[PDB]
């Protein structure tokens, strides 16, 4: 037993990375625009693109089209890949996020993915990003003082937010979540191993605030993402020969 | 700053 | 900006651990028995012990003096501490655990020990462990081809991932808890917390049921999941 | 081995 042992990243690909951009909405949902979707979406695709990902990237689909897309990639053979990526920038509350017309469980996309599913990406890490809002909690600042595989095995959910809360964005610079972690990627994300990289984004965005706001309540207000692994080994993004 |  | 940032665990103690142990249920719950689990109990304290954690043990609680108990901790200082830890075992599905007579909601006992409602954690890593089943699904087995947040620095390490079974042999404890007491045996003191996460993720994953009543079992299996809402890297080195 |  090899406590160093990492995820083999040696196929003929790095894998492909989604990117789901949702600026605006059907107007019956009342949902704010995102203003600012855009400079993560690019960011993104700059960091993930740099690291040997074939990126990927849908503007404002229907709830319908993101699921046939979604079905689509989860159908293709992934067998000369090292991994997937996929990212989602919306609105969300609970344990869904908004297409433009409809929300869509995040169960409902992760599922296509498990092993049984998705042979091809079987001992793969298959990441997913979630820039969203979470619930309507915002959080306030404090001060110190050989074998098988189980299907579900190897997903890594990356949370801009904690559960409950509200996840903040820049309407120019993008959400602070997607600045942080592009700015770790791009320093970092090439040696990094990339929970370790993930903690790191956990510290950054826990040092912003909303400095300003119209609603002088919020002034001060937090934010900590969050990740969750299934992950079984060390992963890494070291540059593809 | 927004909310998402 | 340090990559290699550590957590401050030079605190005159490590810290309480505490050890939910549920072996029974109320008649009216329909639910089994949990054979295995004061071995889950017994191999914890040992290795939680020598990290240096003060560990304390609370067998069959109902739901009431559980609140209370844990409303208790989250009110003393942990002034002088590097950290909190929490351990759940019991029955549970969806986002709950049992006590003796009733489900609890998981963010009803984390919530207590959030930056604004214990200060004295603030900045410390709180982590709560929770060996019980989440769901009805049985995994099937495949082969390849600055302010700080209120909500930061949370580890929650379950047995196993959202909506699934988890298991537990009925003289050796469960899967879970043995892995991570192995873990936590040969590289506790030495490894990144979440880096032997990881492992304790790996050697779940290995394990299958090899032996079932119900035919449709056999082979079934099990991967941990644990959400990091830490902020820096997590040593337990020797005090 | 039992279920959880
Ligand atoms: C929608 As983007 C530029
Ligand atoms: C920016 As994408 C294809
Ligand atoms: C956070 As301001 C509107
Ligand atoms: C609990 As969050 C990923
Ligand atoms: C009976 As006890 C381990
Ligand atoms: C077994 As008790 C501390
Ligand atoms: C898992 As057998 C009864
Ligand atoms: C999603 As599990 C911690
Ligand atoms: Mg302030």
């Amino acid at each position: 037993f090899d406590p160093a042992e990492k995820y083999k990243m040696d196929h003929r690909r790095r894998g492909i990375a989604l990117i789901f951009n949702h600026e605006r909405f059907f107007w019956h949902l009342t949902l704010p625009e995102r203003r600012g979707t855009c400079a993560d979406r690019d960011n993104l695709t700059r960091r993930f693109s740099d690291l040997g990902f074939e990126v990927k990237c849908f503007n404002d689909l229907k709830a319908e089209e993101l699921l046939l897309k979604i079905h689509e990639v989860s159908t293709v053979s992934h067998a000369d890949a090292d991994c997937f990526v996929c990212v989602f920038l919306s609105h969300g509350e609970g344990n869904h996020i908004y297409a433009y017309d409809a929300k869509i469980e995040i169960q409902t996309l992760t599922g296509l993915f498990k092993g049984d599913k998705c042979h091809s990406l079987v001992g793969k890490p298959k990441i997913f990003i979630i820039q969203a809002c979470r619930g309507n909690q915002h959080d306030v600042p404090v001060i110190p003082l050989v074998y098988t595989l189980p299907a579900g095995a190897d997903f890594l959910m990356c949370y801009s937010v904690a559960e409950g809360y509200y996840s903040h964005r820049e309407t120019v610079n993008g959400s602070w979540y997607i600045q942080d972690l592009c700015e770790m990627l791009g320093k970092y994300g090439s040696s990094l191993e990339f929970t370790e990289l993930l903690t790191l984004v956990n510290r950054k965005v826990s040092q912003r605030r909303v400095d300003f706001c119209k609603d002088p309540s919020a002034i001060g207000k937090k934010q900590v993402p969050c990740f969750a692994s299934m992950l079984t080994k060390k992963l890494h993004f070291f540059p593809k020969s | 700053v927004e909310i998402d």
